[PDB]
């Protein structure tokens, strides 16, 4: 959700 | 179409899964002007996370082939000719959100929290070119993702609280970028675990929605443990 | 481009799952006029039906919240834009299919497997155009939708086991044609039942592979479950 | 895999 926008490396 | 239709479209494209279509409206949208809100913000960075993402997962798919490809170096060819095609969709991509970000967005932000936002986005698009780049080049466009990324960290430091998600996904993104990227893993560690170890004693001191927080916050984490062994 | 290299590039385009790649090599293979291996002849497939497949599932998005928007004029109206500007890709896509078919692929088989594979391909894509057509073409579309099946039905009868998985998918295919797009329930229920159980007929006479097969009539079943009640 | 070509209706 709010997370996916963010384009995390992970 | 105005403003209000063109976020409009690109809300159908997104429920369509069309994602070259939203990108397309949300480019035009950042291209009148006006500083965007977080509904607008949100949505041009779902539509250029998945355009680019795509381009960069089959990037990695071929590129790989071309490795293994140690047999038929004319399989070996075509595998490189592929690549370079798909590498060249991509920096068209990377440079058109680049370009919306210094003409526009940057310079627009009036909020704190925005401007770390789109200098991590700026860092991270230049990461996103230093991975396929080589080797010219590449020395200067590292630096640019890493001046991006510093800047947007200076500021999350004096305006944002350590538990808020946008300077913990900084430092998750910016940590991997030292990591990967410049061969660093003293550096990598220590500011996933400064970041870490900030949000933890900022938990002591008290609101507001710290599950977002938590998750990046685990991440952060799960990189020191696999960088140590 | 060499008829070898178009193959290899469809099959790395597979695996970067860049679908229209791959099918704009096997078109190109197919226009060359040769009779397609088996294994082309699933590449082609797998292509098409990932990029017509990608625009049926936008096409029911878009038409679901066309139909859903009761007043709003215009949003009304731009979802029925977007749904417009779907159709036409997808039209575009069918008719290149039906082409390949009515030129190469249907007058160049010369085996009675490949036949029916091709005339399916036929049914299926014609069913495609009638989801998304209106007025009189309607009609006109779905019936060669249904002399296609029809003639795919008549030879796998005379030429292949009851379990092949091509007999047995072309009746599920053909079922589902009745049921969804001619309204006619009994037809649907009648053709699922007898190519179910001249399967488990065949079986008692009975090497071949019955795991897919299987598989398609479990499907077949579960058709006749539901249109039970 | 094989069934996944025929572009099954299920």
């Amino acid at each position: 959700g709010l997370l996916d926008x963010l384009d995390l490396a992970s | 179409m105005d403003k209000n239709e063109l976020v409009q479209k690109a809300k159908l494209a997104e429920q369509a899964e069309r994602y070259d279509d939203m990108a397309a409206c949300m480019k035009s949208v950042t291209e009148q002007g006006a500083e965007l809100s977080n509904e607008e913000r949100n949505l041009l960075s779902v539509a250029y996370k998945n355009v680019v993402g795509a381009r960069r997962s089959s990037w990695r798919v071929v590129s790989s082939i071309e490795q293994k490809t140690e047999g038929a170096e004319k399989k070996q060819q075509m595998a490189r000719e592929y690549r370079e095609k798909i590498e060249t969709e991509l920096r068209d991509i990377c440079n058109d959100v680049l370009s919306l970000l210094e003409k526009f967005l940057i310079p627009n932000a009036s909020q704190a929290e925005s401007k770390v936002f789109y200098l991590k986005m700026k860092g991270d698009y230049y990461r996103y070119l230093a991975e396929v780049a080589a080797g010219d080049d590449k020395k200067g466009i590292v630096d640019q993702s890493q001046q991006a990324y510093q800047e947007a960290f200076e500021i999350s430091k004096k305006e944002m609280q350590p538990t808020h998600p946008i300077r913990l996904g900084l430092a998750l993104n910016f940590s991997v970028f030292y990591y990967e990227i410049l061969n660093s893993p003293e550096k990598a560690c220590s500011l996933a675990k400064t970041a870490f170890d900030e949000a933890i004693a900022e938990l002591d001191t008290l609101e507001e929605s710290y599950k977002d927080s938590t998750l990046i916050m685990q991440l952060l984490r799960d990189n020191l443990t696999l960088w140590t062994s």
